[PDB]
């Protein structure tokens, strides 16, 4: 078939996918903070 | 059993996808990392740094004690080098 | 709010003279304190005899005084009772009894100074917590 | 008319059905989940409970949480642009604005979601018993995260969003409300525990009373997605239980309605109990018991024992659990048994 | 007085139990 | 007579008995009757029990000042520990009721029978030509009773430490447990509540979905239940309409369409979850407790920065410090 | 060869129920994983092992198993030579490759079936003779093994005896209890408090002795099965199929798993407190010892001391009259141990020995074991759930006991599961009720 790209599903998927990775990256950095 | 959306399977397999996401995914990652590692996050959320819970001597807690003048009261807590 | 060298300045001997530990010695002491003390002295108390703690004041009224590097170090070599009128190296870890308390074998004069320093620095940081028990947890 | 066109678009059968409801559901539901995930990793509870509560401070998935606002705030809605935060974001965070954010948002998100069920049901033309059922979880959220603290001094005594931060909510209710001794809480557990039984028992009863509709051992493929005959011997099941338990179903329509009733009725009862705990109208004691315990020093029941456990919980926790009260309990006033 | 009340209800539930198991409505197949 | 014993075995095993007294039943039926009869008498008229072995009798029966909610059958003495205490081990019944004798007679007979009850849940399934495994679902609730009535006592060194047989007595078991093991902070318990919460959830899920997608065969003023006859050929609900709705609630592939895969999940979830909860009590019976994050996060100077994990510890100390008032003589609670 | 038209993917290994050859690869590849672990773990343990420090304080569970067999240790469990540890570790690690080879081979190259490629090895599940015979082979292999221990103890060096007269030490057993009345006596022992059944073994003579009996009795049965077939009842009682046999062995391991849990938790002899930690009761006993010892030095008369309840702060009586330690520790009055025995008299703890025969090595032993009870958290924080972080420790006895109860349990479920399937498989309905001939429908209504 001739499927589209940007769809509603796409939007949704990204609202959760994009922040997640941004957080997983943030957290991953925290593993090195100390005192 | 179907709707307009392009079957994930195809996309997660399309070399185009990875050519895009090999850039996009690590990008977001390195961004968030920097968000923490540059100390920016600490200021965006007023979260104390390991050396900012108490003043050197003080062992008391900066408990906010009144609603309306809270913000003002909070600011003063940062004053005592807390 | 940090472990400044101001906090790492603890009394060296009975005659007021002091010594200043370094963040390296501290951590090292803390590690050694866990390796051979925590077992019975976790958090400044004494599980096998709760009447005597590691509070600086308690160590001050000890006999001889054990509230300084010199004091604690001697103790870790030849331990005595609170009045000092009796040596207890046979039922207390020490250098002269490492055969009986293997954990004390490795321990060298460097290690003993760190452990001693740790005991005097902790209460400076934790305060009341260090001496008391579950009440302060 | 645009309306019917707006409608048309919304009610379109996509991968993730939107619908009118979605206009309420998705905005909130995402903000609620988002705010938690935000606070969980970045915002602190220092200025609010004198507690580290985020990954950024060193907390792990268990110890992390979005803690309630100060007790000073009272029942304030704590709007980002309200008298407290004054439009400022950072301050808002430090005053526990993220709690009322997650709470109120998530609250509407549950309204939207039930509406969705209602809306989707209608379209697909099925009965809304999925909506009726979902009333139970609402009641719980409403009574515990809203009605309860609304009866207390402030939001500070509402359960903080987090794993560990919820365990203390449990321990608190024991120590202070003697919640386990409450008739409504009991019914509660009777429903959830009993509901988790029906689940298990019915499932197992079906899988082991199945007809053979295939030649393989893995009988999963052997199922007709397009109705027709019953996939399991309802007649055999009946006889089984009728001989091992003495009682047994025999009307799948009732057996299934029962499965809705039990856990939904349970949660409803557990809610009422808390709605009473808001006003502190608890089921703390049995007067006849206390009176005999006073006059007679040798009378001891597992009940009296428990109350002493509560006394200890209150005395040893209250100090660091209620900072705004500046409690100072001298070692000598602290209730304690022998040796311990 | 209370003891009596507690035991009574209990005794009543057990009575029910009996009747429920041995005096139910026989479960009839197909032609019901 | 075709042969007495041959007949006997044919009766016992007979699938024409109102209640299937099986082979396992031959052990079950007597053991369960002893347990129940002893219980009922104990709970109503038994006298005070010195549970903690410190001569401080705890009365838990109705006739001795208790009501349904507080009353219980008190665990055997701590002086007895794990020793076997059958009636014939006492100078008199008076001594036996004082040392919590009834408790053992009850727990042992119950656990015994409740096991055979599982064995029976297989037997009848065999005699009826249906697949087994139902008894395997019942293995979870049983494995709990075992964990709570036998494993924990063996582990802790005394039956006096087993869960009492009563409402309030059970709450005691919990509150104290938490204090000594911090169970809420243990993976196995969390999986347990996941299974139980989930169970109730799914129980409501299934229950609703199905009842809501029933094919109409009833009047507007007639019970929707009558639309089903015991011994039907075809199904009584539109599992395709059910899946159609639920598939739209979340999203298609996150919804069941196979009744068999549905019902397996429906059974698998709680049983597996409860299995772990049972393994939790059985593991913490050897003092491998929940996570201890006390004084974990500390600041740059060394100060202790509390977390909710610490606030939990205070609540725990209160329980610790107050339970069994007069039973401790020494610093550490190692029993 | 085998795919979905056999079993489902997640039940894959059941497609090998009738492929003797490949089903051998599994067992030979698997047995490699066990050897691999044992070896690779030993080396991991040794790599971290610190000689001048208790084993129980280092998370060891294999090195202490070797130590028990008298290897690399001496007086009081003192570690002398770490070579035997390194050896046992590396040897295994190697043999894992050899076995692993065979495993991989038989499962992807060699014959997919055995029956034809050699009728001696090929087998038939229902072949009651081949089964009793293969079983007979293994019953001998295990029997020799049981004797392999008796040899090490009597000839090749000995075992670690904590009860050693001069105090814990490697001792050569040269007098195994062979008296059946005693040996088999254990099996007739109660499993409750006091009489502890098998776990009550308290000296190496019985251990070594008992093993002699097992070694023989086992090989004896090994031959008997080679030379026989199951009788009449033996056949009309059991189910003969590939699964049924599994099940029987599942419940068997389960039972042994529970017995093992109690052994490592209670037993002092075959599990030396010197290498593992102090037993549960041993630690609680040690507290009573410690403080009875302390306060007595402060001038207190332990014999007449009255505690809060009026029971006896330090010493009280058991239900049968013996003098035991007081406090909650009254539940562990069945504890026996090297350090504590010299204080026991003919009536239990002797007030005179306690009053002036307590030795220093005992005081610090009591102190040691008191501060090392088997109490800890998942994240390894030794102490009570309310303790503070610092002492990273969880008794090996706690680890072993819990791990093995979980395994033992699930295996009992495994048993039930495979036994329930076998009975339905046999009779033939493990795949559903015959739509046509529905058994229940031919039975009278009980209603
Ligand atoms: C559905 C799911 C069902 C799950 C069921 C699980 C059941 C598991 C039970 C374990 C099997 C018991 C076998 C065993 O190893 O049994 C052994 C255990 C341990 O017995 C111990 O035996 C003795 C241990 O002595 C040893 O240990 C020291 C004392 O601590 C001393 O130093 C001494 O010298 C040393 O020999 C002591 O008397 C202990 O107090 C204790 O009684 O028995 C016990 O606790 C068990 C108590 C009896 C109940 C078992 C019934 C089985 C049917
Ligand atoms: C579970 C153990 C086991 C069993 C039962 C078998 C069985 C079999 N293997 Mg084999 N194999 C095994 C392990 C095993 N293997 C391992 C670990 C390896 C890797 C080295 C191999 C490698 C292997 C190969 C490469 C081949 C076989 C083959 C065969 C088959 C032909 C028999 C044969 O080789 O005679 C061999 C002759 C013997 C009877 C002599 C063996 C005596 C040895 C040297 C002593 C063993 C000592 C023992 C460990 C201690 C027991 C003593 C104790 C009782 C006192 C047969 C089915 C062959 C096959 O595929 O043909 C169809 C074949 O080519 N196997
Ligand atoms: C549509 C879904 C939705 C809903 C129902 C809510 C609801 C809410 N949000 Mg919200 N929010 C949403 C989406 C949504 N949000 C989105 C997508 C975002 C991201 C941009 C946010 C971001 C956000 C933040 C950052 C905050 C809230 C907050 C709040 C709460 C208080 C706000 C309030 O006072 O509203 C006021 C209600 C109105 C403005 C509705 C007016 C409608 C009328 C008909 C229009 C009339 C206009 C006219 C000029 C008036 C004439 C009168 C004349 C006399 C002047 C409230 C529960 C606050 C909160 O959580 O505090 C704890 C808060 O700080 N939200
Ligand atoms: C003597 C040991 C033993 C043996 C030889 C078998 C053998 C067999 N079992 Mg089995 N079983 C055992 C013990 C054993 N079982 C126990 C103790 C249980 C109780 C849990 C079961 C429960 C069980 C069930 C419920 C079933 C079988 C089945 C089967 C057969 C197909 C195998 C298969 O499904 O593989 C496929 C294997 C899997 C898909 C892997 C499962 C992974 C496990 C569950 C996770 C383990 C957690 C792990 C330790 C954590 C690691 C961390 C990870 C992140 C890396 C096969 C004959 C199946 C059969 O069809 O019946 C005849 C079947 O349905 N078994
Ligand atoms: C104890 C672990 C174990 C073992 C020993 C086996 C063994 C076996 N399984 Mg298996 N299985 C397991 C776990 C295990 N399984 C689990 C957990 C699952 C669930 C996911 C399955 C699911 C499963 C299915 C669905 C099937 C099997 C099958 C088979 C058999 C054929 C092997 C095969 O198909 O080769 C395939 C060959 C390859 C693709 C190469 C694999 C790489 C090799 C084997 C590993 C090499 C090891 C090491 C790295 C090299 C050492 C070399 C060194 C010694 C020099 C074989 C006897 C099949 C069967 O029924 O037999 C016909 C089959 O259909 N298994
Ligand atoms: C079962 C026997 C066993 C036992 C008793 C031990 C015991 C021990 N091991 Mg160990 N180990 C084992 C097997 C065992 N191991 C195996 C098979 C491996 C290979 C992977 C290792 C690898 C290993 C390493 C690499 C290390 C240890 C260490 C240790 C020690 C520290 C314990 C620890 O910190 O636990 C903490 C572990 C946990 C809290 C994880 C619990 C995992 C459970 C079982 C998961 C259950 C989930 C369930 C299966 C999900 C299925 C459900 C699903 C199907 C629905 C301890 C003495 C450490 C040590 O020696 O340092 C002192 C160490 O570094 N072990
Ligand atoms: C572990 C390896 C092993 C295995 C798998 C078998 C397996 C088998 N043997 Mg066997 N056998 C073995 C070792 C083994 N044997 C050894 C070492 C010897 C030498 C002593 C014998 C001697 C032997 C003889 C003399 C006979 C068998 C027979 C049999 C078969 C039927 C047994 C049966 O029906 O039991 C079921 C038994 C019962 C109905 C009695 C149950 C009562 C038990 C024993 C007591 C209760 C158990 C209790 C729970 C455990 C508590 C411990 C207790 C000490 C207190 C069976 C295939 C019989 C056969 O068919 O010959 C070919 C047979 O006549 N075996
Ligand atoms: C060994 C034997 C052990 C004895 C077990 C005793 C079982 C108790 C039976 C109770 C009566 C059940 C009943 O009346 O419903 C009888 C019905 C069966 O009758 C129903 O009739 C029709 C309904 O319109 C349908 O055909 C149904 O399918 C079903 O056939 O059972 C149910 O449907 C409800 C299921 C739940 C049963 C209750 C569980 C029992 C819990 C008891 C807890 C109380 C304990 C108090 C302690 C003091
Ligand atoms: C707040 C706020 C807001 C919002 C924001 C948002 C919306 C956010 C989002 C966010 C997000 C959205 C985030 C996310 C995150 C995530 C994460 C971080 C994850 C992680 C994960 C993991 C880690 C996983 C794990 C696991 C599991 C769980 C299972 C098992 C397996 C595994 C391991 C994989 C706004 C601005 C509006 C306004 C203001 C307020
Ligand atoms: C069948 C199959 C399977 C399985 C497999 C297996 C189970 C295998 C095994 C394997 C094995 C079992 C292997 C082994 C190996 C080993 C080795 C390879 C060894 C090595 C060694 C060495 C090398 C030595 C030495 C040393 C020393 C001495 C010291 C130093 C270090 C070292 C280490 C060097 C699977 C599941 C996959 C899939 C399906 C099929
Ligand atoms: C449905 C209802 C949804 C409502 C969502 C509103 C979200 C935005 O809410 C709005 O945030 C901005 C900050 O970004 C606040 O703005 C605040 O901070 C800015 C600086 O950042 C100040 O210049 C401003 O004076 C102050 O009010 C507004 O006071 C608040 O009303
Ligand atoms: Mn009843 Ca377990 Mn509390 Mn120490 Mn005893
Ligand atoms: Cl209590
Ligand atoms: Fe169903």
């Amino acid at each position: 078939v001739s499927y589209p790209i940007f769809t509603v599903r796409w939007v949704a998927v990204h609202t959760l996918a994009v922040p997640t990775i941004f957080f997983l990256g943030a957290i991953a950095a925290m593993q090195f903070i100390q005192r | 059993g179907t709707t307009g959306e392009r079957p994930f399977s195809d996309i997660i397999t399309s070399v185009r996808y990875w050519v895009i996401h090999s850039i996009t995914i690590p990008a977001l990652f390195i961004a968030g990392w920097l968000f923490v590692s540059t100390g920016l996050a600490y200021d965006v959320f007023g979260t104390p740094r390991p050396d900012s819970y108490y003043a050197q001597e003080q062992r008391s807690i900066p408990l906010v004690t009144d609603r309306f003048e809270a913000k003002q009261q909070v600011e003063t807590f940062l004053e005592q080098l807390k | 709010a940090e472990l400044t060298p101001e906090v790492l300045t603890v009394p060296l001997n009975s005659e007021g003279k002091t010594i200043t530990l370094t963040e390296k010695q501290y951590l090292e002491g803390k590690r050694l304190f866990q390796y051979a003390c925590a077992s019975c002295h976790v958090g400044g108390i004494t599980k096998t005899n709760p009447s005597l703690d590691l509070r600086t004041e308690t160590l001050a009224l000890a006999t001889p005084p054990r509230d300084n590097i010199e004091g604690l170090v001697d103790y870790m070599k030849n331990p005595t009772t609170y009045d000092g009128e009796q040596e207890i190296a046979e039922v207390h870890p020490s250098l002269r009894s490492a055969d009986i308390f293997p954990k004390m074998r490795n321990l060298t004069e460097k290690d003993l100074v760190a452990i001693a320093g740790h005991i005097l620095v902790e209460p400076k940081i934790l305060g009341d917590k260090w001496g008391g028990g579950k009440v302060y947890y | 008319g645009w309306f019917d066109i707006l409608d048309d678009w919304l009610k379109r059968d996509r991968f993730v059905f939107v619908g009118w409801s979605g206009i309420l559901l998705f905005p909130c539901a995402y903000l609620a989940l988002g705010g938690w995930l935000t606070g969980t990793t970045f915002v602190t509870s220092w200025y609010t409970h004198g507690l580290a509560s985020s990954y950024l401070e060193g907390c792990n998935f268990l110890t992390v949480a979005v803690s309630t606002p100060a007790n000073s705030m009272g029942h304030s809605l704590l709007l980002l642009w309200g008298p407290e935060a004054q439009g400022d974001f950072t301050r808002w965070c430090q005053l526990g604005g993220l709690w009322t954010f997650i709470a109120l948002h998530g609250a509407f998100g549950l309204i939207g979601f039930m509406l969705r069920q209602f809306e989707i049901a209608r379209l697909v033309g099925v009965r809304p018993y999925n909506a009726i059922a979902f009333s139970a979880p609402i009641a719980v959220f409403v009574s515990v995260f809203l009605i309860y603290p609304l009866g207390q001094s402030s939001w500070f005594f509402a359960p903080s969003f987090g794993v560990a931060a919820i365990f203390r909510f449990l321990l608190f209710f024991q120590g202070f409300h003697n919640w386990t001794l409450n008739p409504f809480h009991m019914m509660g557990v009777a429903g959830v525990l009993g509901g988790a039984l029906l689940c298990a028992i019915h499932g197992a009863t079906v899988e082991n009373t199945l007809f053979q509709d295939g030649e393989g051992a893995s009988t999963f493929r052997a199922f007709n997605p397009t109705q027709a005959e019953e996939t399991y011997s309802m007649v055999t099941a009946n006889r089984f239980w009728s001989q091992i338990f003495g009682i047994a179903f025999s009307n799948k329509r009732w057996l299934h309605f029962f499965m809705l009733f039990v856990p939904v009725t349970g949660l409803w009862m557990s809610a009422i109990g808390v709605v009473g705990l808001a006003l502190n109208l608890r089921s703390y004691d049995f007067i006849s018991q206390e009176i005999r315990a006073a006059e007679d020093p040798e009378f001891e029941t597992f009940y009296t024992k428990n109350l002493l456990l509560n006394e200890g919980i209150r005395a040893w926790m209250a100090p660091q659990d209620q900072p705004h009260e500046n409690f100072v309990f001298p070692e000598e006033v602290l209730p304690r048994g022998n040796a311990l | 007085m209370e003891t009596i009340t507690y035991v009574f209800i209990f005794a009543c539930i057990i009575a029910l139990f009996f009747f429920a198991i041995f005096f139910r409505e026989p479960p009839r197949i197909t032609k019901k | 007579s075709a042969n007495l014993w041959e007949r006997f075995c044919n009766w016992v095993t007979s699938t024409d008995n109102r209640l299937y007294v099986g082979w396992f039943g031959v052990i079950m039926i007597p053991t369960l009757l002893a347990a129940t009869i002893c219980f009922v008498i104990a709970f109503i008229a038994a006298p005070p029990v010195d549970i903690d072995g410190i001569r401080e009798p705890v009365s838990g029966s109705l006739l001795y000042g208790n009501n349904i909610i507080t009353g219980a059958v008190v665990p055997s003495s701590n002086a007895i520990g794990l020793h076997f205490y059958p009636i014939w081990e006492a100078a008199s019944l008076d001594e036996w009721l004082y040392n919590g004798g009834p408790y053992q007679l009850i727990i042992f007979h119950f656990l015994l029978g409740a096991s055979c009850y599982m064995g029976r849940q297989w037997e009848l399934s065999y005699r009826l030509g249906m697949r087994p495994w139902i008894c395997v679902a019942y293995s979870a609730p049983l494995a709990s009773a075992f964990a709570v009535f036998l494993i924990y006592p063996i582990g802790q060194g005394s039956f006096s430490d087993g869960m009492p047989l009563g409402i309030s007595g059970t709450f005691n078991f919990m509150i104290v447990f938490q204090a000594e093991h911090n169970i809420l902070m243990h993976p196995f318990h969390q999986l347990g509540v996941a299974g139980v919460f989930g169970g109730a959830l799914f129980c409501a899920m299934h229950g609703s979905l199905v009842t809501s997608s029933l094919i109409r065969e009833t009047t507007e003023t007639e019970s929707a239940n009558y639309g089903y006859k015991f011994g039907q050929e075809e199904e009584t609900y539109n599992i395709v309409a059910a899946h159609g709705y639920f598939g739209r609630l979340i999203f298609q592939y996150a919804s069941f369409n196979n009744s068999r895969s549905l019902h397996f999940f429906l059974a698998a979830w709680p049983v597996v979850g409860v299995w772990f909860t049972a393994l939790g009590i059985s593991t913490m019976a050897f003092n491998l407790n929940g996570f201890n994050f006390n004084h974990s996060v500390i600041d740059a100077k060394g100060n202790v920065i509390n977390t909710w994990a610490d606030i939990i510890n205070r609540a725990n100390l209160g329980m610790e410090v107050m339970h069994e008032r007069n039973a401790h003589n020494f610093p550490l609670d190692l029993a | 060869d085998q795919e979905s038209s056999g079993f489902a993917w997640w039940a894959g290994n059941a497609r090998l129920i009738n492929l003797s050859g490949k089903l051998l690869g599994a067992h030979v590849a698997h047995a490699g994983l066990i050897v691999f672990w044992a070896g690779a773990m030993t080396l991991f343990e040794l790599a971290h092992f610190i000689p001048e420090k208790p084993m129980y304080e280092q998370g060891l569970i294999l090195i202490p198993h070797i130590a028990t067999l008298g290897w690399g240790v001496g007086p009081g469990g003192e570690v002398v030579d770490t070579f035997p540890f390194f050896v046992v570790g590396v040897v295994h690690l190697i043999s894992s490759a050899v076995l692993g080879f065979g495993g991989v081979y038989h499962a992807i190259r060699g014959p997919e079936t055995l029956e034809e490629y050699s009728s001696f090895f090929g087998y038939d599940w229902k072949d009651k003779n081949k089964m009793t015979t293969i079983l007979g082979f293994h019953l001998i292999v295990l029997g020799i093994g049981a004797l392999l221990l008796v040899a090490k103890a009597m000839f090749f060096g000995g075992l670690y005896d904590t009860w050693a007269p001069g105090g814990g030490d490697v001792r050569v057993i040269t007098n195994p209890t062979l008296d059946p009345r005693v040996i088999f006596g254990y099996l007739l022992k109660s499993p409750f408090g006091g009489e502890g059944w098998i776990v009550s073994v308290n000296n190496l003579e019985d251990v070594v002795g008992g093993h002699i009996w097992i070694g023989l009795i086992c090989i004896a049965g090994g031959i008997w099965h080679i030379l026989t077939t199951p009788f009449g009842w033996a056949r009309r009682a059991f189910i003969w199929s590939g699964e049924a046999y599994l099940s029987y062995s599942l419940g068997a391991l389960s039972m042994m798993g529970f017995i093992a849990t109690c052994f490592v938790w209670f037993n002092n002899t075959v599990y030396p407190s010197e290498f593992y930690g102090p037993t549960g009761p041993e630690a609680s006993q040690a507290q009573a010892m410690t403080f009875l010892i302390r306060d007595q030095k402060l001038g207190a008369n332990v014999g007449s001391a009255q505690g809060p309840t009026g029971l006896g702060k330090y010493l009280m009586r058991s239900p049968t009259g013996e003098i035991i330690f007081g406090g909650e520790t009254m539940r562990f009055w069945d504890f026996r141990g090297p350090w504590l025995e010299p204080l026991r008299g003919p009536n239990g703890l002797d007030l005179n020995k306690i009053k002036n025969d307590i030795q220093p090595w005992q005081e610090r032993r009591a102190a040691e074991y008191m501060t090392h009870a088997p109490l800890g958290s998942l994240n390894s924080v030794g102490g009570v759930a309310t303790e503070i972080n610092s002492v990273n420790f969880v008794s090996p006895r706690s680890w072993l006991a819990t791990s093995h109860f979980v395994l033992a349990f699930f295996f009992l479920v495994g048993h039930l599961w495979h036994a329930g399937r076998a009975r339905a498989a046999a009779a033939g309905f493990e795949k559903g009720i015959d739509r046509e001939s529905e058994p229940v429908l031919s039975m009278p209504s009980l209603d």
